[PDB]
């Protein structure tokens, strides 16, 4: 059930320690990520500009 | 304009209502004490603003 | 009972008035104006207000000159003209609050509802906001001194309604709105510690003079409050905040992604005209 990410938890054999924890500021890492894959795309077009009106 | 004419305006100032009016002006524009309305946007930053990021990325 | 006030600048403008008409004849000395406003609703708004003849005496501190009949023609031909504004309560251009205040405004008191107090400086250089809201009321105290009237700070705000902001706005052409960026912000966050240090520099010199060098009690409990909010920040160790700064921080890398990124898309058209233009004019020009 915790393979299915249902909740949060984790199990534990040595110790049995249950620990709950979570990370509420999701759409943070997302967004930048995929304003950087986006931006890669302008980055790399832009030197295919450059590239083909100089060489 | 037959029969019906105007006249140039001009304003004046003295010192008394530069500084008075600017300051006053000035000051209904800021704070009391103006240090108390500050911490509230620094420490907003973290609570309201983080969704006005989000939505201006 | 009431919690904040808003006070246009007509009036203060008006006390700009009462010094433009003296005359050059040496007095200068308090002038009471008989201040006016909507006591109706709770928040109390001043629109306008006159003047009224105040004269004291040198020597004598207990002399006190006012008017009635001036004050109901004033007010009876300004409520025949404008019904909507009442009497509410006067102020003073002095700096320092003497004791016949209390004779003052108590003629307010007795004929009038319970009115408000503003002192200001005579001279615009208070950095600080010159408008004070002092009610008068009567409190009871603690060390069993007989009940008098007391001044209870009430905050106020400098605010026009509708056209004061443009006619002042007109005027001045040199002050900036509110303009969100950089200039805006770093000139606040450049004089807010001169704002301050002017203000708490200013006061603590006749703080710790009085302290030492003070009789005539001038209710010393407050300042077991005083001292207490003083030392309710006793040097934090900013050791539980450290992760706070780990998420300032990451905001902060946050603003260099955006600022990086953003300015790097921003350098497109720019770093390409500046070659398809050039090349081209240079190609085609002769």
């Amino acid at each position: 059930m915790i393979l299915d990410k249902k909740f949060h938890g984790i199990l534990d054999q040595g110790e049995g320690v249950l620990i709950i924890f979570d990370e509420p500021p999701v759409d943070k890492t997302y967004e930048a990520a995929l304003e950087t894959i986006q931006n890669m795309s302008k980055v790399v077009d832009s030197l295919y500009n450059k590239a083909k009106k100089l060489t | 304009n037959r029969h019906y004419y105007s006249i140039t305006i001009n304003y004046r100032k003295n010192e008394l209502e530069q500084k008075m009016l600017l300051n006053l002006h000035k000051k209904s524009w800021m704070e009391g004490l103006t240090l108390q309305d500050y911490s509230e946007h620094c420490k907003h930053n973290e609570s309201v603003v983080k969704e006005m990021l989000e939505l201006a990325k | 009972a009431v919690q904040k006030v808003v006070v246009h600048p007509l009036v203060l403008l008006s006390v700009v008035d009462h010094f433009n008409r003296i005359g050059k004849v040496g007095n200068q000395k308090r002038v009471v104006g008989v201040l006016l406003g909507s006591w109706q609703k709770k928040v109390l708004d001043v629109s306008n207000s006159f003047a009224v003849p105040f004269d004291e005496d040198d020597k004598d501190d207990s002399v006190w000159f006012l008017d009635h009949d001036y004050l109901e023609n004033m007010y009876g031909m300004f409520k025949k003209v404008n019904a909507r504004e009442r009497i509410v309560g006067w102020y003073h251009t002095g700096p320092k609050l003497h004791k016949n205040d209390i004779a003052i405004n108590e003629l307010m008191k007795r004929y009038c509802p319970n009115s408000v107090l503003v002192i200001i400086d005579v001279k615009p250089k208070d950095l600080g906001l010159p408008t004070e809201a002092y009610i008068s009321v009567e409190e009871v105290h603690d060390d069993g001194t007989p009940t008098s009237k007391t001044f209870e700070h009430v905050t106020s705000e400098i605010g026009a309604e509708e056209a004061e902001e443009v006619g002042v706005e007109h005027l001045l052409r040199d002050i900036k709105d509110t303009t969100v960026g950089t200039l805006s912000q770093r000139i606040t966050n450049q004089v807010h510690g001169l704002k301050g240090l002017n203000s708490k520099l200013l006061d603590i010199r006749s703080y710790l003079e009085k302290v030492a060098t003070g009789k005539l009690p001038i209710n010393h409990q407050i300042i077991y409050q005083l001292q207490d909010v003083f030392n309710l920040l006793p040097d934090v160790s900013l050791q539980e905040f450290v992760k706070a700064f780990y998420l300032k921080t990451n905001d902060q890398m946050v603003v260099v992604y955006l600022a990086s990124l953003i300015r790097s898309v921003v350098a497109l058209h720019n770093l390409i005209n500046n070659k398809i233009a050039n090349r081209d004019a240079e190609k085609k020009e002769g």
